[PDB]
């Protein structure tokens, strides 16, 4: 199948085993922003579902299928590849919906949907939108979408922005400098220091931050799920031309994403921006191995290139230069091995952000 | 990755 | 090979991917009690190494081989299956020990050592000792051991004792009670309340605890690595009969382990006990879905059974019974999927 | 020279011996708020530096000069009197900024700069702002300043507010009560109880405190570094008239300071206030030997007087008076001998 | 004067200003081991003081003078160079002892004692015994000691021992590795890293430790204050030949000292050993820049050479080698700039010290 | 499992 | 004084 | 040095 060709079996095993746990489902359902927005997007576009046929890709607990039923769907085909599919079949029986929701255990690329649906609902967003490569499974499912059918979500908007966070950057060398001692229990570890630095810099940082660490308005790259094909997500070239609004050391690029459910009645937005309430996707920042000096009025240009891998993720290549000085910087990161930095502390504003006397 | 979805505190 | 049969690939891939990260090495080496105790045990027993042939099973960054080299070892075969082997080679070259430490990449069940060895050193202890199923690889390396050969560590004592911790029981129980809701966004989740409770309590809890919560003297089950063979660890049956010292709700069993380096000069112990300085192994507590009430002086008997699985871990089965009342508690736990509680 | 007259040698020796230690540099540079705010203020106002001539007074390791260099400065004269100057040179050479940053060792009151400068940058703030008497060296460097020249920082606001802290008062009072003993090993120390109380309360207390202990809006005394001259800081008379917002014992005055980098593009503030993130300056509290009782709405007037001494510090004199009752409190404090309470 | 010749005025100023504070006196008097032992050593050797003439060098608060009076001394000359001398004159007046204790403000090398005393009492011990170079002032005072007079304390015993403390050693590089980052706020600090390492290693560590970190019985170097002359303390060569009892990495040499008050009645000991209750002198450890591997049964030989400086302290040179391997190690330390590491935590025993199962 | 050895704070 | 700038924990 | 005698806690 198409899924088997692009995924090493070792990746799918650990992947779907993860999603088999009700503790992981619960974590997602308890995300009020995620679950509430999906509920509103469906129930408030009830004409898009009333008496419609619905395909729920990666239904998990089937919670989205129940919202489709709550909106008046006629038949709902709920596809789930993890062993969560049997827990959803329990929910469907006990909610007395066996006549309207049909749980189909298996990967959407492998099951035989019997018919064509009028609308496809799914939650295929990984962190940085593209992780887990479920977007392709969401696009693959369009083989069951009747012509003139809809996709919930309809579009996805990944936002890039350059940030400054000296503490985040200096944390990398602080940790790797463990190896820079000549007599750790009598062993000289220093030869491995450069490797430790490279390892920590290959890691995207998954946490949140204060908006004021950004130094330029965000650049938005848009995937239209109604138009995009599977192969479009294998190579994702995201050119950027940021205009600096703040002077400082650029330490990397911050990422977040929004999706819009463009219904016949109203368009509902689910946004993981740093402006909005925190969601379980947080935000992701990619450091630069070497920071770039840029003043307000310079242009930071470069490309962010995402190359899908057989581990259901993306290899990230970020090149960036300050056009006025030519000083450039590269970095490669493994989206599959992020660093979960979030501690719960409300993010601190960058130093030197007080323009009036705080003592006043 | 190990944890596709991250834990969000309640 | 021996490894590839008891290990399905998707577990071995994710397993050795984990140890290929230097950050995970740093975490183990920065464990001062662990790293310092290993060095003390080797240096203090330096003639178990002086001009001897050493096999280092799962050498990681090679820190154990360097200790054996400091002790005066003639040759040291440091075997490592993760990509960390390449980082071990760099440290051997930069410490000018190319003439003594030979990094041999691969799984010890698969590699081909040039000669038999006098002593094997390794850190094959997972949390609760038996996780990772690396003790089997450790015992499997005895095929390269001389007859009078030694093992470092030599034995491992796993200690279990019943505990009371209503805070921890309530914490896991209330988590599963999310699935008690009759109307989560209008969706009745109650039917899965069963399955959720079984799931959350299938997880051993990994953190530290004050010993005041232990209600009886610990039971000890010893594994002697000189005398055990690989197949002995496929099934570990640990009977227990606890004489209760305090009344109260028994919420489960608390696990920790000790290992002993029985050398020619002195025996040196490494202990993960709750009274000892904290280590990256912490301790392990297995919760009862429903706790058992025991009076001070009652007897709590049962059996803790460990069956090895293909995921390089164990299916834990704990049955506990207050003999004075017949209050029984049957529990299944998945050692490979623990809940890391420590903050 | 100007420095050697207002500074007796034994103070200057111990003073510059202190800044010659890299560990004391690391402590200042690891102050993220301090180092980050200085960089923000310089980079954000980059054209106050672009192709300009910069004088860095007391450059330490040179971190400010590097910020001025990043901002685009043409030439930067980094002056440093401690042996740290040699470490600044090494960083200039290894950052390939030999063509832009010129380390000139010596005291700024003594060195000979080749040309006048457009902007002076420095960190001349001691705890309570005025300690170290380095603001005088900062103002003294204005002799190299062009007419339209700028100062970074430009001004300093010192804030004082009355506080209540019975825990701190009792802590210092009980310390001095050691000398109340009539029979310490049979020796009557009571005669020195006076002298001990005066000594312990002569020390300003340096730590942080929650703002809930402040009983009135802070008074502000501003020093404008563009307009002040060296001699202005020999005597600092700060009147205050506090309208009390809460009843209770006034145990003394709490001091903190702000400095402002008034550039061409934006003003950036660095604040050591008790509501702001902690910095290595902390805050300073001056205790009353006997506290004053004030009711909510009473007025607490007086004067805080700072007379510069030869030990590169100030003799503080605080008289505080509850106007409604005439309850007066006269205090002498030695800024150079503070009590570092923070733990 | 002799004191002026060997002390830079800047050193004496900060030195005696320190001792002018009653808070510093109080800290010393509240040392129960220090004050109690001195009291016992004097009152329990009452024949050494009864109707005797006493000289109290560096009396401070004059507390030792009061013990001499409590023992029945006829006249006590109490010499104090700091401004504490006037606080002691207050104590003498208010204790109604102006006829038996005479406070003489000034340095013992400069005042005119009018007569010769039968006994000299002082507390001239700095940390590592020799810091502050007050021992020489104590020996200088022997110009007033009648022939066949006594010295309280009579002898001093500095003990050396090699220790192992990987955490202490690794702390040095952890702190200096601050400089080993290429972009600290855009600055490469790494060129200063080696200097930071050298700075931290020039510092003696003043705290306490568990006895089990020692790896060989202590070597004792003895100064007899009745025989020693001033010039003997200008250069202090302390040869050592330790026999290792434990295998491990030697990270330096630990120091502590004892003094004995050898009275006509009984000899009273004041010991700052790690075996004994903590005193305000603590203990002092001098690291090695490079640790030395030694097994139980090797010999660690070398010299500790102390060279007095004009800052009232000593430059410390420690050379040491493992004879069986020839591997040696040097280190230079400034005794005047120690590192006060004590935190209050009861010292941890070295790892691998459990010979029986702790779980038993 | 996912993380055989657990992170230990320093 | 003795220590003009005070130690700040990191 | 700066502090000839060290502080001992009471
Ligand atoms: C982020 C949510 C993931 C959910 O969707 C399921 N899932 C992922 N990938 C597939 C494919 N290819 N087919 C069916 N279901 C899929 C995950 O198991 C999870 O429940
Ligand atoms: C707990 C420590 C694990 C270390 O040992 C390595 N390791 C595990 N399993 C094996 C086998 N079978 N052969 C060689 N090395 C092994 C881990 O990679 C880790 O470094
Ligand atoms: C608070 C920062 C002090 C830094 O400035 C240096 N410094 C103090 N006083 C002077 C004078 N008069 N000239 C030059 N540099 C001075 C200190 O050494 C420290 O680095
Ligand atoms: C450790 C105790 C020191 C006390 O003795 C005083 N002191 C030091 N050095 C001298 C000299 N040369 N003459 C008289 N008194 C001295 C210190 O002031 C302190 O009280």
């Amino acid at each position: 199948s198409v899924f088997s060709e692009r995924t090493e079996e070792s990746s799918a095993v650990q992947y779907f085993q993860f999603y088999g746990y009700l503790s992981q489902q619960q974590n997602m359902m308890q995300d009020y922003v995620r679950t509430g927005t999906y509920q509103r997007a469906i129930l408030q576009n009830h004409t898009d579902f009333k008496d419609k046929i619905v395909l729920d890709v990666g239904c998990g607990s089937g919670i989205l299928s129940f919202f489709a039923a709550q909106a008046g769907a006629r038949k709902i085909y709920a596809v789930e590849a993890s062993t969560m599919a049997q827990h959803a079949e329990v929910l469907v029986k006990s909610n007395n919906l066996t006549d309207r929701i049909v749980v189909i255990p298996g990967k959407v690329e492998e099951v035989s949907l019997p018919e064509q649906v009028d609308i496809i609902i799914s939650e295929p967003m990984g962190y940085m939108l593209f992780n887990e490569r479920m977007l392709e499974s969401y696009l693959h499912a369009k083989k069951y979408l009747k012509p003139s059918g809809n996709m919930f979500p309809t579009i996805g908007d990944v936002h890039l922005a350059p940030f400054t966070d000296e503490q985040l950057y200096m944390e990398q060398f602080t940790k790797a400098n463990f190896w820079y001692q000549p007599s750790f229990h009598g062993v000289d570890l220093s030869a491995l220091r450069g490797a430790a630095v490279d390892e920590y810099f290959r890691q995207p940082v998954v946490d949140t931050f204060d908006i004021r660490i950004l130094m330029a308005k965000s650049v938005k790259y848009t995937v239209n799920f109604l138009e995009a094909k599977e192969g479009d997500l294998h190579r994702i070239e995201i050119p950027f031309k940021f205009h600096m609004l703040h002077s400082g050391l650029v330490h990397g690029l911050a990422f977040w994403f929004d999706v819009a459910f463009i219904g016949s009645i109203m368009t509902v937005w689910l946004s993981t921006a740093p402006t909005e309430p925190l969601t379980h996707w947080y935000q992701v920042r990619c450091l630069f191995q070497s920071p770039l000096f840029a003043k307000a009025g310079d242009t930071l240009s470069g490309t962010c290139l995402l190359i899908a891998n057989k581990r259901q993720s993306y290899d990230i290549s970020i090149v960036a230069q300050v056009d006025q000085t030519g000083s450039k910087s590269s970095n490669l990161l493994d989206l599959k091995n992020p660093f979960f930095r979030y501690t719960g502390t409300t993010p601190s504003p960058p130093p030197g952000s007080h323009y009036t006397s705080p003592s006043e | 990755g190990k944890a596709p979805r991250k834990q969000l505190a309640t």
